[PDB]
Protein backbone atom coordinates (compact mmCIF):
# COMPACT_ATOMS: atom_id res chain seq x y z
CA UNK A 1 0.00 0.00 0.00
CA UNK A 2 1.08 3.65 -0.69
CA UNK A 3 1.88 6.49 2.30
CA UNK A 4 3.15 10.03 1.97
CA UNK A 5 5.93 11.31 4.35
CA UNK A 6 5.77 15.18 3.87
CA UNK A 7 9.02 16.53 5.41
CA UNK A 8 8.95 20.65 6.91
CA UNK A 9 10.26 21.83 3.20
CA UNK A 10 6.81 20.80 1.79
CA UNK A 11 8.29 17.92 -0.05
CA UNK A 12 6.14 15.06 -0.15
CA UNK A 13 8.06 11.84 -0.67
CA UNK A 14 6.07 8.57 -1.44
CA UNK A 15 6.66 5.32 0.06
CA UNK A 16 5.63 1.47 -0.75
CA UNK A 17 4.43 -0.37 2.92
CA UNK A 18 1.99 -2.94 4.17
CA UNK A 19 0.57 -2.55 7.52
CA UNK A 20 2.54 -4.96 9.30
CA UNK A 21 5.95 -3.10 8.95
CA UNK A 22 7.38 -1.43 11.61
CA UNK A 23 8.18 2.26 12.18
CA UNK A 24 11.87 1.25 11.63
CA UNK A 25 11.67 -0.01 9.01
CA UNK A 26 9.40 2.94 7.42
CA UNK A 27 12.52 4.81 8.42
CA UNK A 28 14.49 2.42 7.01
CA UNK A 29 12.65 3.23 3.40
CA UNK A 30 12.60 6.90 4.27
CA UNK A 31 16.53 6.52 4.47
CA UNK A 32 16.65 5.35 0.95
CA UNK A 33 14.70 7.84 -0.69
CA UNK A 34 16.59 11.18 1.01
CA UNK A 35 19.66 9.76 2.68
CA UNK A 36 18.72 10.77 6.30
CA UNK A 37 19.37 8.17 9.06
CA UNK A 38 16.54 6.77 11.36
CA UNK A 39 17.92 7.90 14.50
CA UNK A 40 17.41 11.82 13.45
CA UNK A 41 14.05 10.98 11.64
CA UNK A 42 10.64 12.00 14.36
CA UNK A 43 7.86 10.75 12.17
CA UNK A 44 4.66 12.24 13.41
CA UNK A 45 0.67 11.05 13.04
CA UNK A 46 -2.47 11.93 15.07
CA UNK A 47 -0.85 14.17 17.33
CA UNK A 48 2.09 11.81 18.52
CA UNK A 49 5.68 10.70 17.33
CA UNK A 50 5.92 7.09 16.98
CA UNK A 51 7.59 4.83 18.35
CA UNK A 52 10.14 2.74 16.18
CA UNK A 53 8.88 -1.12 17.49
CA UNK A 54 5.15 -0.04 16.68
CA UNK A 55 3.75 -1.22 13.46
CA UNK A 56 1.62 1.31 11.24
CA UNK A 57 -1.51 -1.28 12.02
CA UNK A 58 -0.64 -0.48 15.44
CA UNK A 59 -1.31 2.83 14.70
CA UNK A 60 -4.27 2.48 12.11
CA UNK A 61 -2.38 4.31 9.76
CA UNK A 62 -4.18 3.31 6.07
CA UNK A 63 -2.69 3.65 2.76
CA UNK A 64 -3.09 6.80 1.56
CA UNK A 65 -2.24 8.62 5.06
CA UNK A 66 0.23 11.50 5.45
CA UNK A 67 3.50 10.85 8.11
CA UNK A 68 5.14 14.56 8.72
CA UNK A 69 8.78 14.04 9.26
CA UNK A 70 10.68 16.57 11.32
CA UNK A 71 14.27 15.79 12.29
CA UNK A 72 16.57 16.19 14.84
CA UNK A 73 20.25 16.56 14.89
CA UNK B 1 -1.68 14.55 24.81
CA UNK B 2 1.39 15.55 22.96
CA UNK B 3 -0.48 18.03 20.55
CA UNK B 4 -2.41 19.21 23.43
CA UNK B 5 0.70 20.24 25.43
CA UNK B 6 2.53 21.51 22.62
CA UNK B 7 -0.21 23.64 21.51
CA UNK B 8 -0.40 25.00 25.15
CA UNK B 9 3.71 25.95 24.85
CA UNK B 10 2.79 27.70 21.30
CA UNK B 11 -0.14 29.52 22.76
CA UNK B 12 2.57 31.05 25.56
CA UNK B 13 4.91 31.74 22.75
CA UNK B 14 2.38 33.63 20.93
CA UNK B 15 0.94 35.78 23.70
CA UNK B 16 4.43 37.37 24.40
CA UNK B 17 4.99 37.79 20.56
CA UNK B 18 1.84 39.39 20.29
CA UNK B 19 2.79 41.47 23.53
CA UNK B 20 6.04 42.59 21.91
CA UNK B 21 5.09 43.02 18.51
CA UNK B 22 1.09 44.33 19.31
CA UNK B 23 -0.39 42.63 16.56
CA UNK B 24 -0.40 39.48 13.71
CA UNK B 25 -1.46 38.19 10.67
CA UNK B 26 -3.23 34.85 10.53
CA UNK B 27 -0.53 34.48 7.94
CA UNK B 28 2.70 35.32 10.29
CA UNK B 29 1.14 33.41 12.59
CA UNK B 30 1.02 30.30 10.59
CA UNK B 31 4.87 30.96 9.46
CA UNK B 32 5.93 30.96 13.28
CA UNK B 33 3.84 27.49 13.66
CA UNK B 34 5.80 26.08 11.15
CA UNK B 35 9.00 27.10 12.47
CA UNK B 36 7.93 25.59 16.42
CA UNK B 37 7.13 22.25 14.84
CA UNK B 38 10.70 21.93 14.74
CA UNK B 39 10.58 22.33 18.86
CA UNK B 40 7.55 20.29 19.35
CA UNK B 41 6.86 18.45 16.42
CA UNK B 42 3.12 16.98 17.17
CA UNK B 43 1.80 20.19 16.02
CA UNK B 44 3.26 18.84 12.40
CA UNK B 45 -0.40 18.14 10.98
CA UNK B 46 -2.21 21.50 11.91
CA UNK B 47 -2.49 23.46 8.73
CA UNK B 48 -3.84 27.13 8.30
CA UNK B 49 -7.29 26.26 8.45
CA UNK B 50 -6.96 24.06 11.49
CA UNK B 51 -4.88 27.12 13.09
CA UNK B 52 -7.72 29.84 11.90
CA UNK B 53 -10.37 27.76 13.96
CA UNK B 54 -7.80 27.50 16.96
CA UNK B 55 -7.35 31.10 16.72
CA UNK B 56 -11.41 31.27 16.35
CA UNK B 57 -11.93 29.85 19.93
CA UNK B 58 -9.50 32.47 21.42
CA UNK B 59 -11.31 35.28 20.29
CA UNK B 60 -14.88 33.94 21.13
CA UNK B 61 -13.48 33.47 24.53
CA UNK B 62 -11.75 36.97 24.26
CA UNK B 63 -8.39 35.99 24.72
CA UNK B 64 -7.93 37.57 21.19
CA UNK B 65 -8.81 40.31 19.45
CA UNK B 66 -9.72 40.03 15.44
CA UNK B 67 -10.10 43.15 13.11
CA UNK B 68 -8.18 45.15 10.61
CA UNK B 69 -6.85 41.41 9.69
CA UNK B 70 -4.87 41.13 12.29
CA UNK B 71 -4.78 39.94 16.09
CA UNK B 72 -4.37 41.50 19.30
CA UNK B 73 -4.22 40.69 23.30
CA UNK B 74 -6.89 42.62 24.82
CA UNK B 75 -4.99 45.47 26.19
CA UNK B 76 -3.22 44.85 30.04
Amino acid sequence: MQIFVKTLTGKTITLEVEPSDTIENVKAKIQDKEGIPPDQQRLIFAGKQLEDGRTLSDYNIQKESTLHLVLRL
Amino acid sequence: DQKEEELLLFWTYIQAMLTNLESLSLDRIYNMLRMFVVTGPALAEIDLQELQGYLQKKVRDQQLVYSAGVYRLPKN
